RNA sequence: GUAGUAGCAAAUAUUCAAAUGAGAACUUUGAAGGCCGAAGAGGGGAAAGGUUCCAUGUGAACGGCACUUGCACAUGGGUUAGUCGAUCCUAAGGGUCGGGGGAACCCCGACAGAUAGCGCGUCGCGCGUACUCCGAAAGGGAAUCGGGUUAAAAUUCCUGAACCGGGACGUGGCGGUUGACGGCAACGUUAGGAAGUCCGGAGACGUCGGCGGGAGCCUCGGGAAGAGUUAUCUUUUCUGUUUAACAGCCUGCCCACCCUGGAAUCGGCUCAGCCGGAGGUAGGGUCCAGCGGCUGGAAGAGCACCGCACGUGGUGUCCGGUGCGCUCCCGGCGGCCCUUGAAAAUCCGGAGGACCGAAUGCCGUCCACGCCCGGUCGUACUCAUAACCGCAUCAGGUCUCCAAGGUGAACAGCCUCUGGUCGAUGGAACAAUGUAGGCAAGGGAAGUCGGCAAAAUGGAUCCGUAACUUCGGGAAAAGGAUUGGCUCUGAGGGCUGG
RNA sequence: CCAACUCAGAACUGGUACGGACAAGGGGAAUCCGACUGUUUAAUUAAAACAAAGCAUUGCGAUGGUCCCAACGGAUGUUU
């Protein structure tokens, strides 16, 4: 597992083609972003729960996101 | 203070083994585990690795000498034996 | 606070019990460290301190404020 | 009667050398056109402890004659080697401690180790720690040298032989007392099975010509002659004399 | 207080069957196989270590499992001889090549002397 | 016949109630009282055994009393691997070609000899020292971790997350001053030519002792959760309060190394050493270890507790201290040897630069990402006072890993917690003789071949200690004093603050 | 401000008890033998016997000493 620190690099590995799903995980002082890839899970850290609806909707149709 | 009057790093041994080869070993007890100057780099640095060899700490040089003293007696005499003879054959 | 250590509850030999190596390793690390803090505050020069390890060394401050004393 | 311990040692078997941690065998350079004519320079690398042997080895690193590639050799150390020394070898090399010489290069009364016995044959005299031979007289007619042997023997050898200059290292090692059995046990477990040794005498008559009796006594001259077969051959063997030796005897 | 098993067959406590205790999500402790010490690079003579260079097992070196940077230093016999090393060499090839000029120019002089 | 006789007796121990059954001192559940007491009567494995493993059932026999019982009998079920091993490598050694012996079975064993082949181009050149053999389930060694799951299997099954060795091409990146850049340096950065040949390192190593570091455990305090005790006392006692491989970043031990600088009124420094014009102290750096820190993995898991239903929801999983403590690992230094304490596979690095592109589009690329592939055999169980051997369910024999609290010098003995267990045929009496364990007035070896046996002495602290001696010892010589409980006093430290 | 447990002393106190169980040398004066540590008759002998360091003698310079082998060859010998 490999952890993402900028928003844009998280979108940029969520358009490949070997994304399989995004999986949403909100804890009590953060939010994080899960992508499974072929070798590895990346994730994306977002303490501020505003910005992390923005980025929630701005993902590529077609990609599978789960709500955990 | 003075731990022992005579017997020194022979007291080891207890009371075993008789005075004489006590006596007797005492010798190269002390050559053995002494250090020795060296001529390479000019310190007390050299001590015994194993018998006859004897290498400094210091710069690392390693030597071939006798089985309990860096030099033998007869080493001695035979460096100058062998230096004599180059003189005379080099003249 | 002292209780159940009298002469008659001590089975292993007062080395045993604490060895003197421990004793005298604390004594000169405490010490050493006391040498140390007065020559970086500038307390006592290095000619005095050189002074001071070697006595430490030799068994001549047996604690802390027997040396600042003498200091 | 049963075969005696004398008699079991050829088989092998538990009494073959112990060579586990042995280095390798200690020998000069293979004779070659370098050696026989000019000389060439080796450098001593490291002095090593060979177990079984008393004499430290050197480690020497020469150039190949005519390979691109390091030429390693095993030579056995003399007194006065160092690491990082220049070894020379050959007719030309010039006397000094530590270099290899044909015999007819080297001076009379020289002091040398290692001396070989047939030319090319790369020592077989005069290794053992603290030994040397002694340069006696050389022969230009005969081409052949004298030297004198550890054991005092005067032998000829060719006048090609070569040898080491100086004594083998590591002296004066048989002077210091044992003082304890183990210290024989740690010699010779890393040279043979030959120790402890228990009397014959001490044995029963069945495995030694020692052995019986209601007295431990020998009950025979111990003395046995030289065309004594095997197992029969026990004690002095063809002794000229027997006693301690007083007079010119002990020389 | 828990008390622990060998996690394979080996039942003898050989220098390859080492291991640390490690407390798991679940609460228990257990055994992990620890790999056996390495030396790392060292010079070929004094022995002193190669900088620069992490100590692991001959496998882990493997090009594919380590990133170059980790198994190489950037000058002359990287990796092999210490800087000192290297140093000393470079002043024995130049000073030892200088003294060969100087030798045969020597004997020139001496050589038209007649 | 002996004879229903000898005999059932080591390893502390059983009791009550109920269920089941034709039948219960012996099966099962619950309660109580004991034991093993972490070098175990606990939890595993190597040999060896071979189904003894699990479920159900059971006429007889067998389990030296009994049995409803089972390691017995009958029927059926059960062992899942690219990552654990074998496999590979070599050790002592073993088996061999040729050759030499030998009536022959056989003997020696690379020693009498046109080796095996390998590398690079595309069949040719170069290289080429007579074994491509066997030999380790404890030596060397490519890669897997939590969580969950069975009546019986798992680092093998399920889920999730990684890694290793191969194969193939694509995209992007990188280099062309044809083969990168930065740092005075130690070296740093993710890429960043290259053949035959050559060189080094790792693999790779004894033992003892002292210190230092890491992990796990033990231990102390506070917070919260449940439980125990409660006539009295107890802000109390107990249980727990978790964080895997792997990836990134940080840290930089003890050493080593680099730059500046130039030292006696010598200094620095360890428990001990020891270091310095061959450049110390000091100042500033580099590198190395990690079973160290943070984040991801990852709370979604696990555990505890409280609910609702009879699957599902909620709360918590927090903040510190302490050490000659214990187990394991590591670091560094020192002692010891007439003892110096394996090899090879494999992997990494280096020296050299034949040969090779482009006028900028090709070439090169150990970089990132994506795609494909993963043989065979072993795997159940016991590992022993009942699964191995001793003719047996024999008080014997049989390699090794984990190891809590109290007392104490102490994995001594004694007691306890986790776990295990009451399995040794039972009942009633309390004669002689016996076996094992004790005690005894006064005398004190008179006993006896003989102080055999037993008794006495015993730990620690202080004092004191002869002859003799190889000067090291003798020595714990001998001899004497002290020792509980309770309430106090003194001494011995660390980290911050000019 | 935070600390762990070693040492020393004093008062008081119990039917002089207190290393309270457990644990845990009897001591001394001599003779014989063997120096010592070690080893030995598995299942009647553990010793004064064996070994031992030390001491001494003997053979041998490889075309060799000692020894194995039916023969060829081999062990000591990776030796001097
Ligand atoms: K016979
Ligand atoms: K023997
Ligand atoms: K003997
Ligand atoms: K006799
Ligand atoms: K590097
Ligand atoms: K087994
Ligand atoms: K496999
Ligand atoms: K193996
Ligand atoms: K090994
Ligand atoms: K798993
Ligand atoms: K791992
Ligand atoms: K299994
Ligand atoms: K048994
Ligand atoms: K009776
Ligand atoms: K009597
Ligand atoms: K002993
Ligand atoms: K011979
Ligand atoms: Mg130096
Ligand atoms: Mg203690
Ligand atoms: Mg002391
Ligand atoms: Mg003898
Ligand atoms: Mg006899
Ligand atoms: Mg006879
Ligand atoms: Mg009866
Ligand atoms: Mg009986
Ligand atoms: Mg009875
Ligand atoms: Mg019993
Ligand atoms: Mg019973
Ligand atoms: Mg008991
Ligand atoms: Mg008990
Ligand atoms: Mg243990
Ligand atoms: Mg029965
Ligand atoms: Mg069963
Ligand atoms: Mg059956
Ligand atoms: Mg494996
Ligand atoms: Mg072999
Ligand atoms: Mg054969
Ligand atoms: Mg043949
Ligand atoms: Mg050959
Ligand atoms: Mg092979
Ligand atoms: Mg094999
Ligand atoms: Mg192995
Ligand atoms: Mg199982
Ligand atoms: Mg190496
Ligand atoms: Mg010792
Ligand atoms: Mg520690
Ligand atoms: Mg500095
Ligand atoms: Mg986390
Ligand atoms: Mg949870
Ligand atoms: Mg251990
Ligand atoms: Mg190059
Ligand atoms: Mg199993
Ligand atoms: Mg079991
Ligand atoms: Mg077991
Ligand atoms: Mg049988
Ligand atoms: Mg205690
Ligand atoms: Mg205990
Ligand atoms: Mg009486
Ligand atoms: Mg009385
Ligand atoms: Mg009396
Ligand atoms: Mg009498
Ligand atoms: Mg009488
Ligand atoms: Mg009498
Ligand atoms: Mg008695
Ligand atoms: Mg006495
Ligand atoms: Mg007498
Ligand atoms: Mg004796
Ligand atoms: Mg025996
Ligand atoms: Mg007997
Ligand atoms: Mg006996
Ligand atoms: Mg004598
Ligand atoms: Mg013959
Ligand atoms: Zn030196």
């Amino acid at each position: 597992p490999k952890q993402i620190h900028e928003i844009k690099d998280f979108l940029l590995t969520a358009r490949r083609k070997d994304a399989r799903t995004v999986k949403i995980k909100k804890n009590k002082d953060m939010v994080k972003f899960k992508v499974r890839c072929s070798k590895y899970l990346y994730t994306l850290c977002v303490s501020d729960f505003e910005k992390a609806d923005k980025l929630k909707q701005s993902l590529p149709p077609g990609l599978s996101v789960q709500d955990l | 203070t003075k731990r022992t009057k005579k017997a020194g790093i022979v007291g080891k041994y207890g009371t075993r083994y008789g005075a004489s080869l006590r006596k007797q070993i005492k010798k190269m007890e002390v050559s053995q585990h002494s250090k020795y100057f060296c001529e390479f780099c000019g310190k007390y640095a050299v001590k015994r690795k194993a018998v006859g060899i004897w290498g400094c700490k210091d710069c690392g040089k390693v030597k071939a000498g006798g089985a309990y003293t860096l030099n033998t007696a007869s080493a001695v005499t035979v460096r100058s034996t062998i230096r004599r003879l180059r003189e005379q054959t080099e003249s | 606070k002292g209780r159940h250590s009298g002469y008659g509850k001590r089975k292993g030999t007062r080395e045993a019990r604490l060895p003197t190596k421990v004793l005298w390793m604390r004594r000169l690390r405490v010490l050493r460290r006391l040498l140390r803090k007065y020559r970086e505050s500038k307390k006592i020069d290095k000619h005095m301190y050189h002074d001071m390890y070697m006595k430490v060394k030799g068994n001549v401050f047996k604690n802390k404020r027997v040396l600042m004393e003498n200091i | 009667g049963r075969v005696i311990r004398a008699q079991r040692k050829g088989a092998g078997s538990v009494f073959k050398s112990h060579t586990h941690h042995r280095k390798g065998p200690a020998r000069f350079r293979t004779l070659d056109f370098g050696e026989r004519n000019g000389y060439l320079k080796g450098v001593i690398t490291e002095v090593i402890h060979d177990p079984g042997r008393g004499a430290p080895l050197a480690r020497v690193t020469f150039r190949h004659p005519f390979r691109y590639k390091h030429q390693k050799e095993l030579f056995v150390a003399a007194e006065g080697m160092y690491t990082g020394q220049f070894v020379y070898c050959g007719k030309k090399a010039t006397l000094m401690v530590g270099n290899v010489l044909p015999l007819r290069s080297i001076p009379e009364g020289a002091v040398v180790c290692n001396v070989e016995h047939k030319v090319g044959d790369r020592g077989v005299f005069a290794r053992c720690s603290g030994d040397y031979a002694i340069v006696i007289s050389h022969n230009p007619d005969n081409g052949t040298t004298r030297v004198k042997l550890p054991s005092g023997a005067k032998k000829i050898v060719p006048s090609g032989c070569r040898a080491m200059i100086g004594q083998v290292a590591g002296g004066g090692r048989t002077e210091k007392p044992m003082l304890k059995a183990g210290n024989a046990y740690h010699k010779y477990r890393v040279k043979r099975n030959c120790w402890p040794k228990v009397r014959g005498v001490a044995m029963n008559p069945v495995e030694h010509p020692h052995g019986g009796g209601n007295h431990q006594h020998i009950g025979h001259a111990s003395t046995v002659r030289r065309d004594a077969p095997p197992g029969q051959k026990v004690g002095l063997i063809a002794a000229r004399r027997t006693g301690r030796l007083r007079g010119q005897a002990r020389a | 207080v828990q008390r622990l098993t060998y996690r394979k067959r080996h039942s003898y406590a050989t220098k390859s069957n080492q291991h640390r205790v490690v407390k798991t999500p679940g609460g228990k402790l257990i055994y992990q196989t620890t790999k056996k010490r390495a030396n790392g690079p060292k010079c070929p003579v004094t022995g002193k270590r190669i900088q620069g260079i992490p100590h692991l097992r001959p496998a882990e070196y493997k090009r594919s499992r380590l990133s170059r940077n980790r198994r190489t230093v950037n000058r002359a016999y990287g990796g092999v001889l210490s800087g000192s090393a290297v140093r000393e060499r470079i002043i024995r090839a130049f000073l030892v090549e200088e003294q060969k000029i100087v030798k045969k120019v020597l004997k020139i002089q001496k050589a038209k002397e007649k």
